């Protein structure tokens, strides 16, 4: 019919974070060459605002205009479930399209992180498996990261959550090191952000024993 | 060139009245052996009840095959789960070069080749989950491995050889077809061209066309048995209608001393 | 593992008005091995069939020969009926004189 | 425009165990109440079949039929990357969607399974969290369960995969169960089964030491 849009919402890590920006962004898609303007609003809790900061036409090789529009909300507000909103029209869109979206809502829960160190078997070869496990935390949204030595580390993943039967969720970390390094007994720091961790972070540690 | 195989099947639920487990046993294409859950005993199929055969061969056959049963009904309590099993084995041996024999020894389980007995090792193998069960089971047992390695290693080639001298009678025979060739109307502007060969023995046979002396190919080619052990086979053309006189068919057969043209 | 049967229905001789014969049904390529098989004369199934050990191939499918003793006359209508887990209903084939 | 078309995969457990039925499915939605019939075919490795098993009409609460087509591949077949396909056709459609589904080809590798015991922390408390990290295989297409004392288990959840820096993916697993069950030193086994597990299936084990 017309072009569509679609509402991201900011980074976990930036929601807790000061120095970073939370970016709540609203994406177009699928725009009329012929008509590409379009009009933007905002409603915070219902309150509209003029601190939008609209990025100009970013066209696709599919001959659709494709633009986008950036909100620098608060970090207190968003974690008190502010309801935004995105309110687009276009003369391509008989009426307008609007798209609210929150944190994800409900009483949140204190994550609980533990360390698990490499099992025996795994040790035999030259690589180790230093996991993070995280359970019992609400909601979805968090930052893990690692860091060994006061320094950040690069070698791992993290699986993205799943919802625990008791309705919290729970995480790992699968953290990659060398056999030698671990032996040498550097002490490695699972790292977790989320809106409910008591200052917003906590870190863990693991280390031979 | 011919060889000894053994067909056997179980289920783990039969319609009753109908047995559990059920062997055939095969020389070349021809049945000797027949048996099951029911009656218990290994008979002889057809002609070869007329067998110059010796005593104890029978009961030598009964007695391996029972083992067989009891294998393949404990084979179902190794699966444990509930949704219907068919288990099938494939097992024999044939004959090679230097008075020496090839065996087989394959398994499938509900229509799918899964499991195998290395007669290396002596072992069951196959690395599905079920056949892991299986393997496991049997391989666990009064020594079932030993007596695999003897039936198929011993007693099959053994019994083998004992057929073609005592068998040759019947292993030899041979019976040309008998050959028709008929025209179908089918079609708008097309007719159907179907060549049969009746009651022939082996089941070695190839029917092609000819039009106007030069190869138009095969077509759809059937093939299949009669109750007495002889075969039947017929392949079919489609063909230009009013032009049928043009096409004859061609017939090869070890039991013709040089192919058959079959008019209309 | 499941299969549909193949079948095929043709006499044991060369079909002749008033001259005994063998009609032979041969059911094959099915999986699983239940299987309702019926020799119809005339729309009516025949009482007098006799029919092979239920065996497979190669390729672990089954098969099985129906047969009935017969002399075919000019105005008789055979066909094979076979049932199995895999048909929506009865398929019925009609034997074809000429193959 | 018209309806669409959706192809799903048979279940991994589906595909190793023989038992079970690996059902390759063709799912239409969208479609016209007006023209209702649709004509499917398939294609294995390009060759046509005639085992297609077509179920009926399962109409949503939003006037489109929804359709489903049900095809029982072979197990050896789809792990030998054999490429099927779901050609449906309609009136309500002018040409003929065609959608080409198959096993997550390339070089597949072993995975490699290790046990973790609940970490010291968390054993203060009386619930535990036995891990299973399973990591180094190839493809995405895994079963994980859990077992103890030849008995299966069902209090645990187990994340989706995730694609490990060296190619291959790795997965956990969270079976909780009481703190003096595992204190009286019971057996857990975490069981795993995947294409190119030996046998395609392993287990391990984990207990109080
Ligand atoms: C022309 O091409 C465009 C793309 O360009 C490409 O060019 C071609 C030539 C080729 O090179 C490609 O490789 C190029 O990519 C098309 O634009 C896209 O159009 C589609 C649909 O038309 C959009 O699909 C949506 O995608 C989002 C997720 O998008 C994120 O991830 C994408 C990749 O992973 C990425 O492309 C996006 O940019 C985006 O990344 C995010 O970016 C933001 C902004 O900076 C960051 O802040 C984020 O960090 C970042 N995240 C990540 C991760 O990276 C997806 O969420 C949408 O799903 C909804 O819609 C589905 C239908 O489309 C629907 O089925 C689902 O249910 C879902 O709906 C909701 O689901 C959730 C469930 O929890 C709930 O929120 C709701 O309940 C539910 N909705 C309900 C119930 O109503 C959706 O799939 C795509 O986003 C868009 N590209 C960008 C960029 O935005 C263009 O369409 C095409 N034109 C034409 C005419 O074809
Ligand atoms: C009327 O309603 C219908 C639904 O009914 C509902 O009624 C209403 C009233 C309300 O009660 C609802 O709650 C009810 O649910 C609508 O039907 C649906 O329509 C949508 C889109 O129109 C379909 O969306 C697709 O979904 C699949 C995933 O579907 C699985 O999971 C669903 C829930 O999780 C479930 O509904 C499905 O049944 C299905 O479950 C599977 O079922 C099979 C069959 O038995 C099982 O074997 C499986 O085990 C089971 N799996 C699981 C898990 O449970 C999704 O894969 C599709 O994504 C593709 O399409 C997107 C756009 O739609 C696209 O953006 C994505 O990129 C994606 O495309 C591909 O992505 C992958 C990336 O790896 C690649 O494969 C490709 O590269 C890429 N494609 C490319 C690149 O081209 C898709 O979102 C939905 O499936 C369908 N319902 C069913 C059922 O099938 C109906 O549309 C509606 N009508 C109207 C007019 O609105």
């Amino acid at each position: 019919g017309g072009p569509s849009v679609f509402l991201f919402p900011p980074k976990p890590k930036d929601t807790l974070y000061i120095t970073r920006e939370p970016e709540v962004t609203c994406v177009v898609v699928d725009v009329s060459h012929e008509d590409p303007e379009v009009k933007f609003n905002w409603y915070v809790d219902g309150v509209e605002v003029h601190n939008a900061k609209t990025k100009p036409r970013e066209e696709q090789y599919n001959s659709t205009y494709r633009v986008v529009s950036v909100l620098t909300v608060l970090h207190q507000d968003w974690l008190n479930g502010k309801e935004y909103k995105c309110k687009v029209s276009n003369k391509a869109l008989p009426a307008p399209i609007e798209k609210t979206i929150s944190k994800a809502k409900g009483q949140p829960r204190e994550p609980q992180v533990y360390t698990l160190p490499p099992s025996r078997d795994e040790l035999t070869k030259n690589q180790v498996s230093l996991t993070c496990l995280v359970k019992g935390f609400y909601p979805s949204d968090i930052a893990v990261e690692w860091e060994s030595n006061g320094q950040p580390e690069n070698n791992y993943k993290t699986t993205p959550p799943v919802l625990d039967s008791d309705g919290s969720f729970f995480l790992y970390s699968k953290l990659t090191v060398d056999k030698s390094r671990w032996q040498q007994g550097n002490v490695f720091s699972c790292s977790v952000m989320h809106e409910a961790l008591h200052n917003h972070y906590t870190q863990k540690s693991l280390s031979l024993s | 060139h011919l060889s000894l195989l053994y067909h056997l099947t179980a289920v783990s639920s039969p319609a009753p009245g109908t047995p559990a487990f059920w062997v055939s046993g095969w020389l070349g294409p021809q049945q000797y052996l027949s048996y099951n859950s029911l009656r218990g005993e290994a008979e002889p199929c057809g002609a070869w009840v007329w067998e110059n055969q010796v005593s104890w061969y029978w009961e030598k056959e009964t007695t391996d095959l029972r083992i067989k049963e009891k294998l393949f009904l404990e084979a179902f309590k190794a699966l444990g789960g509930k949704g219907p099993y068919t288990l099938q084995g494939l097992l024999g041996c044939e004959l090679g070069p230097d008075n020496t024999s090839v065996p087989t020894a394959k398994f499938a389980l509900n229509g799918e080749e899964f499991m195998n007995f290395d007669l290396k090792q002596g072992t069951w193998g196959g690395d599905w989950p079920e056949a892991l069960a299986i393997s496991q089971r049997w391989q666990q047992q009064d020594k079932a491995a030993n007596k695999e390695l003897t039936f198929l290693l011993f007693s099959c080639p053994h019994r083998l050889r004992e057929h073609l001298e005592r068998g040759r009678g019947n292993l030899e025979w041979k019976e040309p077809p008998s050959m028709r060739l008929k025209a179908r109307p089918s079609s708008p502007g097309f007719s159907v061209l179907t060549c049969s060969a009746f009651s022939f023995y082996p089941p070695e046979l190839q029917l092609r066309f000819l039009r106007n002396g030069l190869a138009a190919g095969t077509g759809q080619g059937d093939f299949g048995p009669n109750s007495d052990g002889s075969f039947h086979a017929s392949s079919s053309l489609t063909v230009k209608s009013g032009d049928e006189h043009h096409y004859c068919c061609i017939v090869q057969h070890a039991g013709l001393a040089q192919p058959l043209r079959v008019e209309l | 593992i499941q299969r549909t049967p193949k079948i095929q229905v043709y006499s044991r001789h060369p079909a002749e008005n008033g001259k005994s014969n063998f009609l032979n049904c041969y059911v094959s390529g099915f999986h699983p091995s239940d299987i309702e098989v019926d020799l119809l004369k005339n729309g009516e199934r025949i009482e007098k069939v006799e029919h092979s050990d239920l065996s497979f191939s190669k390729d672990w499918s089954f098969y099985l020969l129906y047969y009935t003793e017969f002399t075919p006359t000019e105005k008789d209508e055979y066909a094979c009926r076979v049932n199995h887990v895999t048909l929506s209903q009865p398929k019925i084939v009609k034997w074809d004189r000429d193959m």
